[PDB]
């Protein structure tokens, strides 16, 4: 007797699924759905990229000497590294991961004066913690002492205003000096304020000087501060001492994306999701490679893998 | 002997998803069906243009490897960011389980209408055999096979002769 | 010449989703079935008011427009909130491709199941034709069309001659 | 030979929906599942509805000009707008949007006296910054300045206990004035300290006098703060100038929503999830019109529209 | 008179999920099919596995309900956990429904696959009644309905007689 | 004629539930999904459990009176009580939460001594409101005074290295007294400075002497401060009065939880997920008990029932 039977095809070697209904069934064919694979390396292909090596991203807007070449860098992509300093002599800004988080999504930085100036006071504050040719200071910022030691420091007014149309990024000083005698050796007798006003903004700032830690052979600290100065507002700092002044005003550039990481860059291959170990480069919608990664990425997920069925059940 | 897919699968069946074995004096023979096959292979892959999408959102660094942030706030952002990641994984593992289960059953469904197509093709000139197969009450010579094959054979034709070997 | 469900759909079918088109010497008529139609559209009614639920959680502002928040707190809420649409923005599509091809399936299967019914009914005095028909070997006049619509026909009146008139 | 078919409808104009499998296949019928459609006025039917227009939130407490109408206001709906200012002589609160976060939802504010008097002082400061008839004040405080100018202020303590059931707002200010010289002929020479004290919180404050932007002819600053103090708690007060102190308690009313909006109210027509652009009516499960949307709302999403089939497959 | 799973179910099928009741000379009788039941239990069991997982992520309070937090971290995780409830919510609720419908697809098709194995290997020996019974146009004695159930049933053995009834 | 007929099984009294489509159609059985059940106290079978009852869990690191058994503890399961105080005399920790937090995941407790000794002040300050045999103070710490009665303190710098490998927890008080006679009876004259740095961290402190509400016989009160000190690293303070130093570091054990609950432990059921209310023993994925509900949990939904099928359609 003639027959014609229909059938469908099948494997030797299936590949396990999971369904609704049961766990490893096999099927003719699947595909995985978790990425799990890495390039060690920060994949940069057209997109202008500043790796900020041993210069910390907040030093690029006060300037110690790691940061000399990025004063007013300009980037799609910023790398910040772990070896990173913002500072040369010892001391941490207030509020700083917000700043960070500015810094990193601004293009870069671009710097105007704030035309200060001064009489009656010294400028040259230094100290061999930030050493370009010898002792030396903050690129972008001016110590400001007393005319000559123990002297008094005239009380001072100095204002700015921001004339362009973005907003400006202004910081400010606060030195903590390492004994009493020291900050009168320095600013005179007396006690010191610094108060630092735009109209958006009042704020106020006491020195405590004392013992802490030595730290870069220095014992005293320099507390930064910082505000965003909206178009046409004016700041102002009144003072009697104990104040590291802007010489400089910042400037956000455009738009960029910042990382941290612990590999090399590498502009010939191309890349959109980043994270510490390199970049992902992948089209499937999960990863379980890193839950921080940034930039345009699959979701992470706890699960190695997830199969997808792309063949029928394979009955041999 | 021959049989089909209800007992098992082909795993000779090599140049497409569906097909014909055929059993007549001119002896045996596989064919791939090729609109099945596309029309599962075009569904399939309807579902991989859907879950292979790239995401357009953009997700920025809100915590620091390097310098961690305040307790209370670092604290937040991890609960926050952990009960995402629960949702994510979640929402993974049902997609694709839900997805498997349906990609499963389409392929099924599409052998099951091409079976119920030859059936109709074949009106009172075959019988089920159990397997998958047609049991054919007449000679069909190599050029028959085709004719079903490619859904121009005409059941008229070979009709009073069938009816009556049935009976 | 006549066709059914296999070939295409009837846009001239005005009152009812599915329905009967009929040809004997009386002429050609067409006529709605009014619970397999009823059926489809309850069904597809559930799934509405399913998913027009209306949400009965409340939130407020944690965010100010006029005034911007501390830029930490700003971008952790930023965060947040994106991830959030993120999920929704998933889950909106997912269901939405999900439940269509459920609703294209469900309303396949109405049709199927209506066809497998009348062929029942119909028993050993009718044939498929491959197109959504059926060839009734006896004569079917108006009413007793109608006694196939509304689930009436006795095949056993109509048998002795239809079995002969298929041999 | 008779016979009889099985059929479904179609149409010439099917409408385009996606599925699992298929991008864009045609159904007889779908829907739309994304709101898009907004009404461009507040609808506030059923509602008690305060629109605050030129007078900010936490002026409500405090009471410059702007907000005399709304010092005991009593709401369901708080609309909040661009406009508003909380302040007449220039100054902010500190924990400002906590302090707004529980107003909105506040129902109004009822106020009650903290019953303090004075002696051997001013209480009638006054600027032309605040004015009413000519210049005036803070409604509901008290800007105590010393007897005569130069005059030394005697040191003093005041306190309140809430004798209600809900804890009582409590709000103060403290006055930065634009040198040391307006300070003295305010409050007299010597430092200044302001002391605050429930038994639940704890804090301290010194004034910061000092030049800033002139803002409203002033370059002088009222920073205010606030808190909570617990049913039978005291609140005590020491101080001895620069103390912008409070002549009345505040107490939230109910419950209230608050949004902030650029539109009319209109009381003839009814809603429940608002935002900025107006009222979203709709019973739609997802909306892609504002993602900050407030109220009891469809959840925002990022795609304009995701039709759902309301029939089956077209097949023409 | 009997009636099988298209008229409804029978409150007397104690032993089984899927069974047969069958009319003889010998009197009526119900068996239980193992292997049809033991598939939807085996599908239904693998769903429970999947559903009745144990979360092994941990969560640690964020918040206090002795000593309340800063208001304004508070509103924001407030917020947050609302707005990933709502999730949960949703995702639990589609789940079931979803779930549910797939469980009920799942038996239907189950008892779709008994009776159409059945009408296999009854061949042309018997005819659908619409019920979802099959007149076996012979004498089928108690064995012979055990043959049918265990599917040991030869179709030729009864042929002759059965076709010639059918006429 | 003889017949076959195919059956599926059914029942009177179906349950119902809800599918894609339909509202209440019943089947044959389900099962719940929604986890209700609650087991009215607290299962730590398995796990060393520390129940503070009166003592507050900040009050482990200070050691208040109620305190005195857990100055060490030792745990796996942490749980807090309403009745739990972390002080004697009255105050606060500033930072209170996040503190908690880590107390919580953190083992327990080991205190190392720091080694600081005193030169020409008292060491004895003592207060009715800590009372063991009497009047007594805070167990961790040493209220200094000066050598006597309106005498003047020496100023002071003091320092600890942290030379173990993990973090060092330190903690440390500023007297705010009730009144400047009483700062000055127990401190002398002058105004008086609390400065502290480590290299990671720097911030300072004057006290605020005031009338504050009377706390346990007392208007004064002590603002606690802590930090973290890093391996190696040292914690330097300088100060000259209104100081409350730490005469032992606290060390983390290893991995604990915390809960807030009023219901008793037992130690003869087990579980995983806990609450305020009992522990929530259920392998079910959802509960709708508590929101805040914390360990290994099924996730929180608003739904009391959402029943899941385990059987086909009832069709009777
Ligand atoms: C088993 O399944 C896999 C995965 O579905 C099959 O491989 C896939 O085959 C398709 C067919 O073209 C590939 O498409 C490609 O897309 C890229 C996207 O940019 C394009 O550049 C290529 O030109 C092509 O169009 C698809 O990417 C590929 N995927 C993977 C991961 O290999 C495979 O063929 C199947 N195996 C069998 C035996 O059927
Ligand atoms: C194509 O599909 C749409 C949407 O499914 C059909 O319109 C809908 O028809 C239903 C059936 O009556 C309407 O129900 C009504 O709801 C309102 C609102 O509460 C109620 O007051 C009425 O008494 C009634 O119950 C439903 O609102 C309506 N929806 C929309 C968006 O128009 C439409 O008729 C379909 N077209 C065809 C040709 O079938
Ligand atoms: C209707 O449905 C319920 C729920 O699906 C059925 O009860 C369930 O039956 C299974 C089968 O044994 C139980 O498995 C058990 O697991 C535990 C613990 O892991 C083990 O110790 C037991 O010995 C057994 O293997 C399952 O737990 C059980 N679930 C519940 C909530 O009771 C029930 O029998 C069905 N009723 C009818 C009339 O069919
Ligand atoms: C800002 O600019 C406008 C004109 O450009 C001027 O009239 C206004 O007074 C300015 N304000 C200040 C504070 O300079
Ligand atoms: C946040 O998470 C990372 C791992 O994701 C962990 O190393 C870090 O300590 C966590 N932060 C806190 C504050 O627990
Ligand atoms: C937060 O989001 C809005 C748009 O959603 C944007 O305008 C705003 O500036 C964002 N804030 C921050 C701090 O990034
Ligand atoms: C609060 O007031 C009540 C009077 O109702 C009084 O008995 C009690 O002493 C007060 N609270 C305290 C802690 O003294
Ligand atoms: C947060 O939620 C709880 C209940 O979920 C409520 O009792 C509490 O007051 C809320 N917190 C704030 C800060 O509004």
């Amino acid at each position: 007797g003639d027959k014609i039977c229909l059938g469908h095809h099948a494997v030797s070697n299936g590949t396990k699924v999971n369904t609704l209904t049961e766990r490893g069934v096999e099927v003719v064919n699947a595909t995985e759905t978790v990425e799990r694979t890495n390039i060690p390396r920060i994949c940069s292909k057209g997109k202008r990229t500043v790796d900020l090596g041993q210069c910390g991203l907040l030093g690029t807007i006060t300037g110690p000497p790691q940061c000399d070449q990025f004063l007013e860098f300009s980037a799609d992509l910023i790398i910040e590294r772990r070896e990173g300093s913002d500072v040369c002599y010892p001391g941490k800004f207030v509020n700083e991961e917000a700043l960070r988080q500015i810094l990193r999504e601004s293009g870069g930085i671009d710097k105007e004066a704030m035309g200060f100036t001064y009489s009656g006071i010294r400028t040259n504050g230094a100290t061999s913690s930030c050493r370009r040719s010898g002792s030396s200071f903050y690129a972008e910022m001016k110590w400001l002492l007393s005319n000559t030691d123990n002297a008094a420091f005239p009380q001072m007014t100095k204002s700015y205003k921001n004339t362009r149309k973005n907003p400006a990024l202004i910081v400010w000083g606060i030195h903590h000096s390492g004994s009493t005698a020291e900050q009168t050796k320095l600013y005179g007798s007396g006690n010191k304020l610094v108060t630092v006003g735009s109209s958006n903004y009042q704020q106020s700032f006491v020195p405590s000087p004392g013992a802490r830690t030595q730290v870069n052979g220095q014992s005293g600290r320099i507390d930064f501060h910082w505000l965003m100065l909206n178009p046409n507002d004016t700041v102002t700092f009144s003072f009697n001492g104990a104040f590291i002044a802007p010489d400089r005003a910042s400037f956000l550039r455009g738009k960029s994306m910042g990382i941290q990481s612990g590999v090399q860059v590498d502009a010939d291959c191309e890349g959109d999701c980043y994270y510490s170990g390199g970049t992902i480069i992948s089209n499937l919608p999960f990863q379980n490679i890193d839950s921080r990664a940034v930039g345009k990425c699959p979701r992470y997920v706890k699960q190695r893998s997830l199969l997808l069925a792309t063949g029928m059940k394979n009955v041999p | 002997a021959i049989a089909g897919f209800i007992e098992n699968g082909w795993e000779g069946l090599i140049d497409g998803w569906y097909g014909f074995r055929h059993q007549n004096a001119q002896g045996e023979g596989t064919a791939a069906d090729y609109k099945s096959t596309q029309s599962a292979i075009d569904q399939i892959t309807g579902k991989l243009n859907r879950l292979i999408e790239k995401t357009n959102q953009q997700f920025e660094l809100i915590d620091n490897e390097f310098t961690e942030v305040e307790k209370q706030i670092g604290n937040v952002i991890n609960w926050t960011r952990d009960s995402i990641t629960e949702v994510w994984s979640y929402n993974a593992e049902l997609l694709v389980a839900m997805e498997n289960q349906h990609t499963i059953d389409l392929a099924d469904s599409e052998m099951d209408k091409l079976y119920e197509r030859v059936k109709r093709q074949l009106r009172e000139n075959a019988e089920e055999d159990g397997t998958g197969c047609f049991e054919i009450f007449h000679k069909c010579d190599d050029d028959c096979m085709a004719s079903i094959r490619n859904n121009t054979y005409d059941h008229s034709k070979y009709r009073e002769e069938a009816m009556q070997n049935r009976i």
